[PDB]
RNA sequence: GGGGGCCUGACUGCGAGGCCUGCAAGCCGAGCAGGGGCGAAAGCCGGGCCUAGUGAACCGGUGGUCCCGUGUGGAAGGGCC
RNA sequence: CCUGGUGUUGGCUCUUGGUCGCGCCUGCGUAGGAUAGGUGGGAGCCUGUGAACCCCCGCCUCCGGGUGGGGGGGAGGCGCC
RNA sequence: CGGGGGGAACCUGGGGAACUGAAACAUCUCAGUACCCAGAGGAGAGGAAAGAGAAAUCGACUCCCUGAGUAGCGGCGAGCG
RNA sequence: GCCGAGGUAGCUCAGUUGGUAGAGCAUGCGACUGAAAAUCGCAGUGUCGGCGGUUCGAUUCCGCUCCUCGGCACCA
């Protein structure tokens, strides 16, 4: 009974027999993987839905009210005081018509897709093609169209995440940084925690939130009680 | 159902025991026989009529028990044995040791329990291990010399 | 008298009936039994000391055959 | 009656008063108020060109209500739409 | 009358199925060094093999190969790129 | 030492019915009625509250009037009450 | 109305990553068939009951919908 990891010591850290909570997580994980630079510890979870009928596949985003710069580039399409709102808050990649355009030919170098009120129509109509079996267009009710271009790209790099469910039934998101305040990580855990409950599907009964925890990307495995 | 064990321990491993023999199961199965009874304030005392009594039995024995430790680890047991300087003709046995003390000078404990390989025939005294109870040993200084 | 019980009476009556429900899930039940019937328990014994018996009923009966268990 | 533009009154609360009528039926309705909709507007629109496309009462369901609850705060249940 | 459950209707043992908990192994359409099961975090990883050179063995099949150990030892390999 | 066998109507408990009504007739009504029975009497019946009741209130049982034919029971039908 | 069930080419059966489809039998052409059937070779040959949908992609995965067959409680 031994694997292949030097990870050994610091597992020898973990112990799972009590899926604890939040703050104590920050700090353990926090311990637990400061390896070639900082932990890009994160948290991870499942629930109780099935996406087998999209009546429950969610996603949205609760903005960890904490810095950022990085994570799921975007496209912010649109047009003049747009693209100034938009680049300028904080866009990966920005444009109108003629980025879209670029899409057709073949230039999606955008995971995301958000697009103002004022090129929605072309974004939804020429890239409905493009972007619509994957997930990639600017969609009226899946955090991806809207006025406030610079608003949304501004939060993209100020303290963006938002969420989506993968197949069988689970959320990824960072909810915090390594050797960041303990006490902080607990604020966005907790920011998750809400943000989570919120786009909760009203198809649940019973334990929804099945499992919620904090791990690390190469490190630890914590489950968590984000209860307090 | 609480079932008393009489004669039991799930086979005759008797009294010690009260488990479940469900229903008639229990009933006229396991103990019509003349192997147990059942619960009735009346059975659980019996429990506590020998569980007390055996306690105060043992507690007993440890108690005469602890009387002759003490006189005995107390005294001294000298005996007259006859020879030469070393072993006499016919040696010490521990029995030998049992009726001398037990009526010449005063308690008498069986022969059997006590530490007595072969006969002692060395002479002089050896203070030995003879453990009247098995928890409590009585040690004693047994001294016979030849009075030739 | 020959069948009530022995550790006390259970020997009668009763007129049943019968229907087809519905109530609190859908509407009114359905009701056509003007019938009637028995309903009762059982017998059995042990030993006075060698010579005995019993006879009684079920459960009233079990419990007190206990008794005399006791005695 | 043939075509085209916009639009839903194929409205609620209501209807004075008349048609046949023993019953309950069924039938016609100006105008009043909120509220729209067609016209610029004199106005017309509470279904269709009309007479047949039909069923009381019960029991029970469902979308409101937020009236009653068997002590009382509830609730099952319950009354009305 | 036949007919599950259940009550008196107790013992010993052979046994096979579902379900949840934990553990293991598992995913080969084509480009893809290559049998990519997902979706995350993510350029770093490791030295009880001093090495991916070779050795057998245990295991799962759709050629290869994936995986888990024992051994042979003299700073290399692999992920990134 | 007692019972038993009686006794017109009366009483308690056991068991327990069609007509007829519902202008049919199956839940329902006639009814817990008629009838078979056991049993106490001179009367049996019931008889100090795991009661009634919502005001911090009554207070065994029985019977007469009243309480309502209301509260209500129901092919919410005949009716019952 | 409930649940188990059948529905694709002329006849009738097939797949759980779905992600690439028919097959046995008739129909067309060609050898063996000196006749024939039978045989073999080939071809032709299709929405997997309807629609969207999870789905890069699933017709077998998600929900509702036809006509159907088997067994249950509906109108009192």
């Amino acid at each position: 009974p031994k694997h292949g990891k030097r990870y050994r010591a610091l597992l020898e850290k973990v112990d799972p027999n009590k899926i604890y909570t939040i703050d104590e997580a920050a700090h353990l994980v926090k311990e637990l993987a400061t390896a070639k630079f900082d932990e890009t510890v994160e948290v991870h979870a499942k629930l109780g839905i099935d996406p087998r009928r999209s009546d429950q596949n969610v996603r949205g985003t609760v903005s960890l009210p904490h810095g950022l710069g990085k994570q799921v580039r975007v496209l912010a399409i649109a047009k003049g005081e747009k693209i100034k709102e938009a680049e300028e808050a904080g866009a990966d990649y920005v444009g109108g018509e003629e980025i879209i355009q670029k899409i057709l030919d073949g230039w999606m170098d955008f995971d995301a897709v958000v697009a103002t009120p004022d090129v929605m129509g072309a974004v939804g109509s020429k890239l409905g093609r493009i972007l619509g079996p994957r997930g990639l267009l600017p969609n009226p009710k899946a955090g991806t169209v809207g006025f406030n271009i610079g608003e949304i790209i501004r939060e993209i790099k100020a303290g963006r995440i938002e969420f989506r469910n993968d197949k069988t039934g689970a959320i990824h998101a960072p909810v915090g940084k390594a050797s960041f305040p303990p006490e902080k990580l607990a604020d966005n855990i907790r920011a998750f925690i809400r943000a989570l409950e919120a786009h909760k599907p009203e198809g649940a009964k019973g334990t929804f939130l099945r499992s919620v925890y904090v791990t690390t990307t190469m490190g630890p495995s914590v489950r968590i009680n984000p209860h307090s | 159902m609480k079932v008393i064990l009489l004669e039991p321990l799930e086979n005759l491993g008797d009294v010690g025991q009260v488990v479940d023999v469900k229903p008639g199961y229990a009933r006229n199965y396991l103990l019509p026989r003349g192997l147990a009874v059942l619960a009735t304030e009346s059975n659980l005392k019996a429990l506590e009529a020998r569980i007390r009594a055996q306690a105060k039995r043992l507690a007993e024995r440890k108690a005469e028990a602890e009387r002759l430790k003490k006189i005995l680890e107390n005294l001294t047991l000298t005996i007259p044995v006859r020879a030469g300087e070393t072993k006499i003709y016919g040696s010490v046995t521990a029995k030998d040791i049992a009726e001398a003390l037990s009526r010449q000078h005063g308690v008498t404990i069986d022969p059997k329990r006590l530490a007595l390989e072969k006969p002692i025939k060395e002479l002089g005294e050896y203070v030995l291990t003879y453990k009247p109870h098995p928890e409590v040993p009585i040690q004693l200084k047994v001294s016979v010399v030849a009075q030739e | 008298m020959k069948e009530g019980i022995h550790p006390k009476l259970v020997p009668a009556r009763i007129i049943c009936g019968c229907g087809n429900v519905i109530e609190t899930y859908s509407t009114k039940p359905e009701i056509y039994v003007e019938v009637c019937s028995k309903c009762h328990p059982f017998y059995t014994g042990q030993q006075r000391f060698v010579d005995t018996e019993g006879r009684v009923e079920r459960f009233q009966r079990r419990y007190g055959d206990s008794y005399r268990k006791g005695r």
